[PDB]
RNA sequence: GCUCGUAUCAGUUUUAUGAGGUAAAGCGAAUGAUUAGAGGUUCCGGGGUCGAAAUGACCUUGACCUAUUCUCAAACUUUAAAUAUGUAAGAAGUCCUUGUUACUUAAUUGAACGUGGACAUUUGAAUGAAGAGCUUUUAGUGGGCCAUUUUUGGUAAGCAG
RNA sequence: GAGAACAGAAAUCUCCAGUAGAACAAAAGGGUAAAAGCCCCCUUGAUUUUGAUUUUCAGUGUGAAUACAAACCAUGAAAGU
RNA sequence: GGUUGCGGCCAUAUCUACCAGAAAGCACCGUUUCCCGUCCGAUCAACUGUAGUUAAGCUGGUAAGAGCCUGACCGAGUAGUGUAGUGGGUGACCAUACGCGAAACUCAGGUGCUGCAAUCU
RNA sequence: CGCGGGGUGGAGCAGCCCGGUAGCUCGUCGGGCUAGGAACCCGAAGGUCGUCGGUUCAAAUCCGGCCCCCGCAACCA
């Protein structure tokens, strides 16, 4: 009885929004994220969109118009190898680094870089970008998590912490960070700092080397191949931090080709729609063959 | 007894639409309203806060006040033998811009452009609008169009 | 082709639907917990009927779900009491199957006079890799027809594995 | 002794005797009902622009 | 004892069906709307004769049942039960009301007059329009006179004016006689239980092949 | 009477732009009614062979699946008029480096109000305007009734609404 | 709909279909699907001050409601509410 | 042109059934020390991107496909309707005059378009 | 003619209100030692509920379509 979908059912069906059908955007949350105070007439509302694919992180600073969203700046985790992070390009430390990169990129673009210099010596403590006296207020963004699950110790809040320490004023509480304890409502600065600097992966490396060598050879094989040690990954994460705060300018790639060449090849492969004349030809051939019994 | 509540006899007026129920798309929130804008009022049945009364459904007014999630609209309501000023505090879900003035602004821009071209050359702009004039003389031919004579048809049952 | 669409057990659910609540359900939960190595969850009545002696929200039943090698072990130890003799009636149209057994002591649990004898209903939910598509949060989808489990492939898999046999009718 | 209950007969004619002339519009409509934060700033800004205009043409 | 039909002849009120708000109305006096060889194939009864209304009025269920009985009786008497198919094509859905009161000397002692005079259901009527068919009889062309005479007999039970029109269609179809003939010597028509199924130039070709094979295997 | 003097107008059209759920229509479109007719096992009814064994298997009345266009709805509806109805058709208008602000903005970003600057003899559809606008004060009235059209109760009424 | 001991029309469990045909204190009508339904976590904004506004309207009152202002709070990561 | 993140309009986008998908991307996928959440690492959380696969998702193509959208002198100037007569008809109702004017039906065509950013033989 | 009671074994009353559906009185034969009887209660049959759609809590009593006086109905003319 599964296939009882009458023409009346298909006629009275109201299809959801396209992004709701695709299961990509939550419009209930988007309305409250995007609806600006009307007496703040056209001043845009900025979202720090954070998305986590497999083996990649996407951080964007996005404003909204009627014709569609507009991107201010974008920072992908796959670009972090240029700054000095190649492994774990989706873990918590990489989320923090990508958030730091997007905040620095946005401040470089807006000219608010020297003022609101950010937190260069992070300690895993709770702190917001304090506005300077008689000076421009910090660039304010609101975290957009999409459908991801808000839970303590999540990499969305990792990217949040990275951007806030980079210099963006993004309002947040500290109870979603790693190090926050439920029984005692306090934040562990050292646990948060270790999660910032890759301690939660170095510790796993140590334990896995101690107990199960096969797992260490299987996963962390890139770490072994590059001869990266648990004591040195903290150094590489902080070196990436300083590199990002040095040159966040976003040099793009070369594409190795032209849009025209990509278009020509992909179009040549892709299946082409049948013309209406050949559609009628196929129908009439079916009449002539199947009905005629040859 | 009789019942005259706030939403009395609004059964179909505030009905959402056919296959247009559910959430409200975000352009209605991205639209901005300034004091002096002319706005049509059409209540959204889905949103029950800042709802206009059924009198103001389909009425066009002028913004006088902009707040966090609302606009204040001036409307001239006919009461007795005169018009009274009414000030509605409506939400942008029920508010929408009016094209009645926008056509006029397009025409005034075109009039200014023609005025400038006249100040340049003097070619009888004829800015003023005019009603449809009676049709002028034309010559219709029969070449390939010989008239077809028609006659009334006889009555037949058809049933 | 069949790169990774080979059948696997998504989960195995053991339920005992006691008539009432109280000590009987407590001991049914105890035996289910002992058999599944984990705490089970108790299910209350959806509505009230006087004939069955149930009220709304009255904790009618206890059920537990297991996954992996433990699910396989419990399934085979419950098939032993069936002597590996199931029926195409027991196999479902959506590719899952199940069978009910009584006298749970046959699974290898010693009798205790307080606990008594309890019957359960094994139900195995069969699937192949890719059900995360229909079970995840973001970008939900429905599995394709080729990837969909079926009665025929499930009975074939069940008579291939465990070298078992499905009854004619 | 029942009587007539209601009618709108003759009401429109009575209204139109000296009736439905449109409302008298004014330049500078009243600011009543406007956001008081905006009204505060408008008071301050009008004070400032009056001072500036006096300084420009004293 | 029921009220004379002159009191309910005309369509004075809005349609007042039995519904969630009436919920207690009498049963219609006419319950059977198909008579004769109602199972006959469309090819069997090519001729159709209509008794159609020429007035905007209300036809009682009582009158509908009486006229149906009369016409059916005449056709079965003269030409036989399996010689025709009669279809009553108006269903009495409008409910008539009555303000009932005692009718005796000193009746003003319980009447209350026109106060609270809303009526209660006491009948059913079919609301017919100008040119709306009341009766439709399909039969062979040999039975034309029998059928028109039976409809003429049925006309006496109805108020107002009615006309007997020989339809240009084939039986109870909406196809003219020669157009249906052409469509039938082609392969477009198909025999259903009693009506005719049509073949269209739309839909899935596999289903079109599965049905109507004579058109395609030509 | 007052302030003015042909407009700080109009029981009208036009043009542009809204709103509506009535008339109609529809029901092989939702809901609720509603008349007929194909095949399937009697687990998902009853009436019967191949009886001391099912679901090898078939006929009737009926129940559900289909594909069906018989008829409908003041308190049903996808669609949807006509007539009525809101707004606009300028000088209090259109456009410009923004001067002020304790509002707002990441931000001389906006918001509002402004100075200054470019624009009449065609100042931006039609028709009329028989002066326009504005007060003050007070009479009588506050039983109504009839006609066309829409319409409710009632068999109806020179009935009631 | 298919399936699983007792278990059947109705008990618990599992998949599929499912535009809401459910539910939302009550009448009815509107409205609502990653919610306005169900479940869980936290909570008291059902708070203070005095105005403006809509409906009935005489543009009186009463009742109800609407959008802010200035506070003080709740919730949430936050936008917000 | 492909893909993704964020979207605008919200079916030309939906639904059913079959096919194809290079690259990259997306994805499925592997693991359980930590943060975290469950009867159940199934979801959710974390880690690896390593062990593998385009099977599925996703994208596209196909279908005298259902639905949807657009158009028509298609139906139809029909139904209805404003205005008029000391028009017809016992009446029910109807015709005409000056205007406005459908819905169903039939046929035809179509089956997402597009913005910001990144990225790919 | 006023929503007022059911058309329940041959007759008059339960059961209608909580779900495997013959509950009291008449007759036919036994019960039972009787000496016949009179009487006693125990069993067999006797109601398939005036009757159409059911939405199946197996509905036809707790959905709906037609006759019967009653717990009684006036008001001043």
């Amino acid at each position: 009885q599964k296939d009882a979908k009458s023409s009346a059912y298909s006629s009275r069906f109201q299809t959801p929004f396209r992004r709701r059908r695709e299961g990509k955007t939550d419009y209930y949350q988007r309305k409250r994220l995007v609806t600006q105070h009307k007496a703040k007439y056209n001043t845009p509302k900025y979202r720090l969109v954070v998305r986590f694919t497999n083996k990649d992180i996407i951080c964007q600073i996005i404003s909204s118009t009627i014709t569609g969203d507009v991107v201010l700046a974008a920072a992908y985790s796959h670009e972090l190898p240029r700054y000095g992070i190649t492994h774990g390009l989706t873990n918590w430390a990489a989320a923090y680094a990508t958030g730091l990169l997007i905040a620095r990129r946005t401040l470089q673009k807006l000219g608010l870089d020297e003022t609101y210099k950010g937190v260069e010596e992070v300690e895993g403590e709770y702190e917001l970008t304090e506005a300077v006296e008689d000076g421009p207020r910090p660039f304010k963004v609101f975290l957009d998590i999409g459908l991801q699950r808000t839970t303590t110790g999540a990499r969305v809040f990792g990217a949040l912490k990275g951007a806030s320490d980079g210099g963006l004023y993004v309002p947040h509480s500290e109870n979603r960070f790693p190090g926050w304890d439920f029984e005692t409502e306090e934040i562990d600065p050292e646990l948060l700092r270790s999660y910032i600097f890759g301690g939660h992966v170095s510790q796993y490396m140590e334990e896995l080397a101690d107990d199960d060598e096969e797992r260490f050879s299987e996963l962390f094989k890139g770490y072994l191949a590059d001869d990266i040690d648990a004591d040195s990954l903290e150094d590489i994460y902080t070196s990436a931090h300083e590199a990002i705060r040095a040159d966040p300018a976003f040099k793009p790639t070369e594409k190795k080709f032209t849009k025209e060449q990509y278009a020509a090849e992909s179009k040549k492969y892709r299946q082409t729609k049948l013309s209406k004349e050949e559609r009628a030809a196929r129908v009439a051939a079916k009449i002539a063959a199947l009905a005629g019994q040859q | 007894g009789k019942s005259h509540g706030y939403r009395s006899r609004t059964r179909y007026m505030f009905q959402r639409d056919f296959r247009k129920h559910g959430a409200v798309h975000l352009s209605t929130y991205l639209k901005v309203y300034k004091v002096g804008d002319i706005v049509d009022i059409k209540a959204n049945g889905s949103i029950q806060k800042g709802m206009p009364h059924k009198f103001y459904q389909g009425k066009t007014g002028v913004v006088y006040n902009v707040t966090k999630s609302s606009v204040g609209v001036i409307i001239n309501k006919m009461v007795g033998n005169r018009y009274l000023e009414k000030r509605l505090n409506l939400r942008v879900e029920h508010i929408k811009h009016s094209k009645c003035r926008q056509e006029f602004l397009e025409r005034v821009k075109a009039n200014a452009a023609k005025r400038a071209e006249a100040k340049a050359q003097g070619v009888a702009v004829q800015l003023k609008r005019q009603p449809a004039q009676p049709r002028e003389s034309r010559i219709v031919s029969t070449e390939g169009n010989v008239p077809q004579t028609l006659a009334p048809v006889p009555y037949e049952t058809f049933i | 082709q069949n790169p990774m669409r080979d059948l696997k057990i998504e989960k195995l659910v053991l339920n005992i639907s006691v008539g009432e609540s109280g000590d009987r359900l407590t001991r049914a939960s105890k035996v289910l917990e002992q058999l599944s190595g984990q705490t089970p969850v108790q299910s209350k009545a959806r509505y009230t009927v006087r004939t069955f002696g149930i009220r709304r929200n009255e904790k009618i039943a206890v059920h537990v779900t297991v996954r992996g090698p433990k699910a396989e072990e419990i399934l085979e130890r419950g098939l032993k009491v069936k002597e590996y003799q199931l029926r195409d009636r027991n196999f479902s149209a959506t590719g899952n199957f199940g069978f009910g057994i009584d006298e749970h002591i046959d699974l290898g649990i010693k009798y205790d006079p307080s606990i008594g004898i309890f019957g359960m209903d094994f139900y195995v939910v069969m699937n192949r890799p890719g059900a995360r598509v229909t079970r995840r949060k973001r970008c939900k989808g429905t599995v394709g027809n080729s990837h969909k489990t079926t009665k025929e492939d499930t009975v074939s898999w069940f008579k291939q594995k465990y070298d078992a046999d499905v009854l004619d009718k | 002794a029942k009587s007539k209950n209601h009618t709108a007969h003759n009401q429109t004619r009575k209204a139109h005797r000296n009736g439905i002339k449109k409302p008298k519009t004014y330049k500078y409509p009243s600011l009543k009902g406007v956001d008081p934060k905006f009204r505060r700033n408008h008071k301050h800004a009008l004070h400032g622009t009056a001072k500036a205009l006096a300084a420009a043409k004293k | 004892a029921r009220r004379p039909a002159r009191c309910y002849r005309y369509q004075k009120n809005k349609p007042y069906p039995k519904s969630r708000y009436n919920r207690a109305v009498p049963d219609s006096k006419i319950r059977i709307y198909d008579l004769g060889k109602k199972k006959a194939t469309v090819d069997e009864f090519p001729l159709c004769v209509h008794l159609v209304s020429n007035e905007l009025e209300q036809l009682s269920s009582e009158a509908l049942e009486a006229a149906r009985i009369c016409a059916n009786k005449y056709m079965t008497t003269v030409s036989g039960r399996d010689a025709f198919h009669l279809r009553v094509r108006v269903h009495p859905f409008h409910v008539l009301r009555i303000n009932k009161m005692l009718s005796c000397a000193g009746a003003d002692r319980l009447q209350q007059g026109m106060r609270g005079a809303w009526g209660k259901p006491h009948g059913l009527a079919a609301r017919v329009d100008i040119g709306q068919i009341i009766f439709s009889v399909r039969t062979k062309d040999s039975n034309k006179d029998v059928v028109v005479e039976g409809l003429r007999r049925a006309r006496y039970k109805f108020p107002g004016q009615q006309k007997i029109i020989l339809s240009k269609k084939w039986g109870f179809t909406n196809l003219d006689r020669p157009e249906y003939l052409k469509k039938r010597e082609a392969g477009e028509v198909k025999d259903d239980g009693a009506f005719v199924k049509f073949l269209s130039k739309k839909g899935s070709l596999e289903n079109n092949i599965r049905e109507f094979p004579e058109y395609f295997a030509a």
